[PDB]
RNA sequence: CAUUGGUGAGCAGCGAAGGAUUUGGUGGAUUACUAGCUAAUAGCAAUCUAUUUCAAAGAAUUCAAACUUGGGGGAAUGCCUUGUUGAAUAUUCUUCAAGUGUAACCUCCUCUCAAAUCAG
RNA sequence: UGAUCCU
C-alpha cells in the first residue's frame, strides 16, 4: 500500500539567504498556458499602443542652423561623428551629432552652393559660380576647381580619391587637378544630379533635366544605358548593402527605385508624399528608404512593402529639400528651406539606451510578436497610425480622387 | 521535458489482495511528510451555518463561506487570517477576484466586493440573486448566475457590467467556467448544461446531459472532459471537445452533490456523506468508465482510487489544492483538507501563478495581469480562433 | 494600489477598484458614516421608498393643473409627509423632489432626534444608549436604535425611568 | 460643627485547624431525555470491496419560466417588438425602419444639519 | 487614428 505525496519542501522554491532572488520553476505543458494566442495578442497590442505613446521622434537641431536654407548635406562615409552642411547664401557649416553645435563655418560662395562632397577631415563645396573649394576640417580654401558649367551638383569618389561635377555638362576632377579628367554627356542637357555607388565604386547615376536616367560607367568613359523617363528626377542614393540598386526622385510626388541590370522594369515605386520628392537616402542595413519632399515632410518606408510605416513633420520646417540617413541605421539628420538641420529617429520609439538583458529581451520578443500579430486589423489600425498633417490630408484625398477619376 | 523538477505523488496497491480504496485519512496521516500531512485542515466551525469552500488559483489563501453568517479567508497555510466577516444575511459562495485582497461574496440578494481586513468595497446593484459566483483571471470577469434565469458579467478591472443574458432556463442549479476555454457552463433543471459567452444571447451550445436536475458540474484542466452529475444518481464524462458524454455512471446509491476535477486527472464525486475520487477516469474508453465495485478484481472494471465517508455530515462543495495534492471539503461544521497523493500537478509554472509569492511579487504580477486581462469579446468556444 | 508609471496609466485607462459608477460614488456610505446605521440595508431600505416619493410625486406633476384630484393628493401627500418630518417645509410643493433625501428621513432616525436634543454627546453614544435600553418614547422603552420617528412623536422621547444615565443628568 | 469623606491608625465587636478580592480554563443546565453510521424493512460499528452491477422504472408550457429594477430624463451604440427586405431549406438567418421601447448603455438627484465653531 | 468650437 505504497502512499507518496507531493512534497514542495520549503528551501527549493523559497531561498536560504535574504539577498537571494526567488527561485522560479516553469512547467511549459499547454494545459497550464491557457492562452497562447490571445494573451500574446494583448501584450502585442500593449506594444503597439506603447509604440505610438513612445512616438517621440524630434531629437533637437544642429546648432542654430542657416539663415538662408540648407540645400545640400555632406556626410563623410568614415564619420559617423561628423557631418557638413550647405546652404544657399553659400554659408558652409560643420556639425558634430555629439555635440550638435557649428564644428566650423565658412563663407565658402557668394553665389549659391549647390552641392557638398567629402573626399581627402576635406569637404569640397561646389558652386553656383564656376568654383568648388577644398576646406579641411580642424584651415580654408585649399584649392578651387574651377570650370566652365555653373555648377549644378557634384558628387564624391572614394576610389582614387577622385571628384566629378554636376553642371550642364558632368567632368570629372581628381584632387591635384585643376582641370577635369574627362567630360561625357548621353544627351546634350544639363544634369540635375550626380551619385556614384559606393561599392564597384566606379557606376554613375545621372538625372537628366529633360526627363532623364543615365547610368555612367567610369571605366568606358561613356554611359551604358540611358532610359528617357517621364518627369524630371530631383536626387538620387544607391544602397550601401544591394550596391547594384538605387533609388530616385521624381519631379511627380513619386520616388522610382531601379535595377542596375534592369532600368527597363523599375525595382519599385512610391508614392505616399504629395509634392516633388527632393531627397533619398538608404539604409546601412538596406532596410528602409527616407525621403524628403517639396512638401513639408519627409517619410520612412521599407524597400519590400512600398508605403509609409513612417511620416516626419512638424511646425517650423518647411520644403525640407535634404534628408541625409545614418552611418548606423539609427539617426536621420534633415535639412531645411527653412535652414535648420534637426535630428531625427529612424524609429521614433527606439531608444539611444543600451538595454538591460530583461527588457532588451522583452523588447526583441514583442517586435516579434508584433510581426506575427500584424495583419490583424485592431493592431492595423494602431500599427499605421500617427498624425498627418491638413493640407497634407487634404492633399492625399485629392490624389485618391483624381487617381478615382482617371480609372 | 527534464527540467520539469517534481513529480506527482501516487497511491499503489502493492498486491491485489491489498486494496487501494480501503485506505483513510488518519492512516494517509501517517506516512505523508510533516507540513503536507499538516496541510490537512480540521476547521470544525460548527455554530454556523453549512460551509462553502474555494482555494484561490494559487492555494495561498483559502476562502470559506458558512450558509449562515461566515466569511472567512485564511491565508492558510500560515496562521494569518485576512477577513472574518458575519453578515446576518445568508450567502452562498465566494471566491477571491484577483488576489487575496479583494474577493466577492454571493449573498441573499447581493453580491459583495471586498477588501482583504473585510472592508465593503463593492455593493452591486445588480446581481439581485447569487448561487454560484465564478472568476475568469484572464478577463477580470466574475460571472453570476444567481436564481434568476438571468446570467451577469461584471468587469471588476473597470468595475462595470459586461453584459447580462436571460437564458430562459429558470433557477441556475450549476455552474463551472472553463479554465482552458473561459467559456462558462450553466445547470438547469431540464438536465440541461449550456455553454456561455458574454456576447452571445443565445447559448454557444446546449446540452442535454442528464435527467432531472443538474446536481453539478466540474470541468478538466484541459477543458477536453467536463464531469457532470444529474440528481438521477447519475453522471456523465462530457468530451467537450467533440461534444460526447464518454461514459454514463448510472444508478448512484445517492446523486452526488458536487463533482471536482484534479489537474493530473482526478475526479471527485460527493454525494455529500461520501466523497469518492478517481484516477484517470476521464479517458476514452470505458475500461475507464469510473465505477464503484469491480467484481473479480478484472483490470478493466475500474474501482474508485480513493474514498471517504462522512459521519455526521453531508457536505456542501469541494475544490481542490490546485498545485497540491489535497481538497477541501466543506461539511456542515466545517472544512476538513482531504489528502490525496497525485490530484495536484507537482511542478507549478510560476509565470503563470505563484504559490510563493512576496507582496510586492504580488503587486507586480496584479499590473501584469490587468495589463494582460482580455476584453470581454475574446470569450470564444476556441482559445486559438 | 501601486501609484503606477506613466506607461503603465495610458494602457489601464478605464479601470478603477475603488470609486465604480455602479457602486455611485460610494454615496450611501457617506449617509452611513454621517447617521451611523448597523446594516448596509437600511440605506436601501430609505432609498425604496425614497424614489417611490418622487415615483408619485412626479406622475402627480403630469396631471393637468387645477386638476381638483391632484392638489388635493398632493396636499395628503404633503401632511403625511410633513407628520413624519421628513421635509422642513410643507408649503411649497418643490421639496417632494428636492428634499426627500435619504439624509432628510435618516435625520428623521432616532439618534438623531436625542443627538438634537443633546441628551447625547455624541450620535454614536445616543446609539449605545438605545443599545443599553435607556430610552423611551412615551410610553415604550424602545431597543431598536433604527426608529423611525416622526415629528409629532418627537416630544415623547424621554429618558426611560430609574436608569444611572437619567440620574447622569 | 455635620462631615453623613476616605485614608490613616487603632479598639470594642464578630470570629473552629485563615479572611477578603480578582480572574483564566473546563463541565452542567439555560425547550420535555427513544442511542451512532450507512446506500437503511436491512447490513455496519475490525469494512463495505473481488454481487453494487445487470434489471426495471425513469424526458410537456411543443422555447411558461427577473413574480425581484432608487427616481427623473434620454437611451446614441445593443436588445426587444411588430412594420418592412433578401437568402437557404412550413422555419432560422442577412438587411431596414417605427417604438413619451428598454433592470444593457449617458447624465441630474437620492450630501451641506435650529450639531458646533466663528468674525458682526 | 480621427472629429468638434470662438474671431
Amino acid at each position: 500500500m505504497k502512499i507518496k505525496t507531493i512534497k514542495r519542501s520549503a528551501d527549493d522554491y523559497v531561498p536560504v539567504k535574504s539577498t537571494q532572488e526567488s527561485q522560479m520553476p516553469r512547467n511549459l505543458n499547454p494545459e497550464l498556458h491557457p492562452f497562447e494566442r490571445a494573451r500574446e495578442y494583448t501584450k502585442a497590442l500593449n506594444a503597439t499602443k506603447l509604440e505610438r505613446m513612445f512616438a517621440k521622434p524630434f531629437v533637437g537641431q544642429l546648432g542654430y542652423g542657416h539663415r538662408d536654407g540648407v540645400y545640400a548635406i555632406a556626410k563623410n562615409y568614415g564619420s559617423l561623428n561628423k557631418l557638413a552642411t550647405g546652404s544657399a547664401d553659400g554659408v558652409i557649416k560643420y556639425w558634430n551629432m555629439s555635440t550638435r553645435e557649428e564644428f566650423v563655418s565658412f563663407k565658402a560662395h557668394y553665389g549659391l552652393v549647390t552641392g557638398l562632397c567629402v573626399t581627402q577631415n576635406f569637404m569640397l563645396s561646389c558652386s553656383d559660380d564656376k568654383t568648388v573649394k577644398l576646406w579641411s576640417i580642424n584651415e580654408g580654401l585649399i584649392r578651387t576647381f574651377d570650370g566652365e558649367s555653373a555648377f549644378q551638383g557634384i558628387d564624391s569618389h572614394r576610389e582614387n580619391s577622385t571628384f566629378a561635377t554636376g553642371g550642364a555638362k558632368i567632368h570629372l576632377w581628381d584632387v591635384n587637378r585643376l582641370k577635369p579628367v574627362s567630360d561625357l554627356s548621353w544627351g546634350a542637357d544639363n544634369i540635375t544630379s550626380l551619385k556614384f555607388n559606393q561599392n564597384e565604386t566606379d557606376i554613375l547615376a545621372s538625372t537628366g533635366s529633360d526627363n532623364s536616367i543615365v547610368l555612367y560607367d567610369l571605366r568606358t568613359n561613356s554611359p551604358t544605358q540611358k532610359i528617357v523617363q517621364t518627369m524630371r528626377t530631383n536626387a538620387i542614393c544607391w544602397n550601401p548593402m544591394e550596391a547594384f540598386n538605387f533609388v530616385t526622385a521624381n519631379e511627380d510626388h513619386n520616388a522610382y527605385y531601379y535595377d542596375m541590370r534592369n532600368l527597363s522594369r523599375s525595382l519599385n515605386v512610391f508614392k505616399d508624399h504629395v509634392s516633388a520628392v527632393m531627397d533619398v537616402d538608404f539604409s546601412p542595413t538596406g532596410d528602409e528608404i527616407v525621403t524628403g519632399s517639396y512638401d513639408k515632410s519627409i517619410r520612412i518606408y521599407k524597400t519590400n512593402h512600398g508605403h509609409s510605416r513612417e511620416i516626419y513633420h512638424t511646425k517650423r520646417m518647411q520644403h525640407v529639400f535634404q534628408v541625409k540617413y545614418s552611418m548606423d541605421s539609427k539617426y536621420i539628420i534633415s535639412g531645411s528651406d527653412d535652414g535648420n538641420v534637426r535630428l531625427w529617429r529612424s524609429k521614433a520609439w527606439e531608444r539611444s539606451n543600451v538595454k538591460t538583458t530583461r527588457e532588451k529581451n522583452k523588447l526583441e520578443y514583442d517586435e516579434k510578436l508584433k510581426e506575427r500579430f500584424r495583419h490583424m486589423p485592431e493592431i492595423k489600425r494602431i500599427s499605421r497610425h500617427r498624425h498627418v498633417p491638413q493640407v497634407i490630408k487634404k492633399a492625399q484625398e485629392i490624389k485618391n480622387i483624381e487617381l478615382s477619376s482617371i480609372k | 521535458d527534464y527540467l520539469l523538477p517534481e513529480s506527482n505523488g501516487y497511491l499503489e496497491p502493492e498486491n491485489e489482495l491489498e486494496k487501494t480504496f480501503k485506505v483513510q485519512q488518519s492512516e494517509i496521516k501517517s506516512s505523508v511528510d510533516v507540513s503536507t500531512a499538516n496541510k490537512a485542515l480540521d476547521l470544525s466551525l460548527k455554530e454556523f451555518g453549512p460551509y462553502h469552500i474555494k482555494y484561490a488559483k494559487n492555494g495561498t489563501h483559502l476562502l470559506i463561506t458558512g450558509r449562515k453568517g461566515h466569511v472567512a479567508s485564511m491565508d492558510w497555510r500560515k496562521g494569518q487570517l485576512r477577513a472574518e466577516l458575519f453578515l446576518n444575511e445568508t450567502c452562498h459562495s465566494a471566491t477571491y477576484l484577483q488576489n487575496e485582497q479583494y474577493f466577492a461574496v454571493a449573498q441573499k440578494k447581493y453580491t459583495f466586493i471586498y477588501d482583504h481586513e473585510g472592508t465593503e468595497l463593492h455593493r452591486l446593484k445588480q446581481h439581485i440573486e447569487a448561487r454560484h459566483l465564478d472568476f475568469l483571471p484572464y478577463h477580470y470577469l466574475l460571472v453570476t448566475a444567481g436564481e434568476t434565469g438571468w446570467l451577469k458579467y461584471h468587469d471588476v478591472s473597470t468595475g462595470q457590467l459586461v453584459s447580462e443574458l436571460r437564458t430562459k432556463a429558470g433557477p441556475t442549479m450549476a455552474m463551472a467556467q472553463n479554465p482552458w476555454n473561459a467559456v462558462m457552463h450553466l445547470g438547469h433543471s431540464n438536465g440541461t448544461v449550456s455553454l456561455w459567452s458574454p456576447s452571445m444571447p443565445e447559448p454557444l451550445v446546449k446540452l442535454l446531459s442528464a435527467r432531472g436536475p443538474v446536481n453539478s458540474i466540474a470541468i478538466d484542466r484541459s477543458g477536453y472532459y467536463m464531469a457532470t452529475t444529474g440528481a438521477d444518481r447519475s453522471m456523465k464524462i462530457w468530451d467537450i471537445r467533440n461534444f460526447k458524454q464518454l461514459h454514463s455512471v448510472e444508478s448512484l446509491p445517492t446523486p452526488g452533490t458536487n463533482v471536482s476535477i484534479s489537474d493530473t486527472g482526478l475526479l471527485a464525486l460527493s454525494r455529500g456523506p461520501h466523497v469518492t475520487l478517481w484516477k484517470d477516469a476521464l479517458k476514452l474508453s470505458g475500461d475507464s468508465k469510473p465505477c464503484f465495485g469491480s467484481m473479480g478484481g478484472n483490470p478493466h472494471r475500474n474501482t474508485p482510487y480513493m474514498s471517504h465517508l462522512f459521519a455526521g455530515n453531508k457536505v456542501e462543495n469541494l475544490g481542490f489544492v490546485p498545485f497540491e495534492d489535497l481538497l477541501g471539503v466543506g461539511h456542515q461544521t466545517g472544512i476538513t483538507n482531504l489528502i490525496v497523493p497525485g490530484a495536484g500537478e507537482a511542478n507549478y509554472d510560476a509565470l503563470e501563478l505563484n504559490p510563493f509569492e512576496t507582496k510586492k511579487q504580488r503587486q507586480e504580477q496584479e499590473v501584469r495581469t490587468l495589463l494582460n486581462k482580455l476584453p470581454a469579446d475574446t470569450i470564444t468556444l476556441d482559445p486559438n480562433s | 494600489v501601486r501609484k503606477l508609471k506613466h506607461h503603465e496609466q495610458k494602457l489601464l485607462k478605464k479601470v478603477d477598484f475603488l470609486e465604480w459608477k455602479q457602486d455611485q460614488g460610494h454615496r450611501d456610505t457617506q449617509v452611513m458614516r454621517t447617521y451611523h446605521i448597523q446594516n448596509r440595508e437600511d440605506y436601501h431600505k430609505y432609498n425604496r421608498i425614497c424614489g417611490d416619493i418622487r415615483r408619485l410625486a412626479n406622475k402627480l406633476s403630469l396631471l393637468p393643473p387645477t386638476d381638483p384630484f391632484r392638489r388635493k393628493h398632493e396636499q395628503l401627500l404633503l401632511d403625511k409627509l410633513y407628520a413624519m418630518g421628513v421635509l422642513t417645509t410643507k408649503s411649497k410643493i418643490s421639496d417632494l423632489e428636492n428634499k426627500v433625501t435619504v439624509s432628510a428621513i435618516c435625520r428623521r432616525r432616532l439618534p438623531v432626534i436625542m443627538h438634537r436634543l443633546k441628551m447625547a454627546e455624541t450620535i454614536q453614544d445616543a446609539v449605545k444608549f438605545i443599545e443599553q435600553g435607556h430610552v423611551r418614547v412615551g410610553p415604550n422603552l424602545i431597543n431598536d436604535p433604527a426608529y423611525l420617528v416622526t415629528r409629532n412623536m418627537e416630544d415623547y422621547v424621554t429618558w426611560v425611568d430609574n436608569s444611572k444615565i437619567k440620574k447622569t443628568l
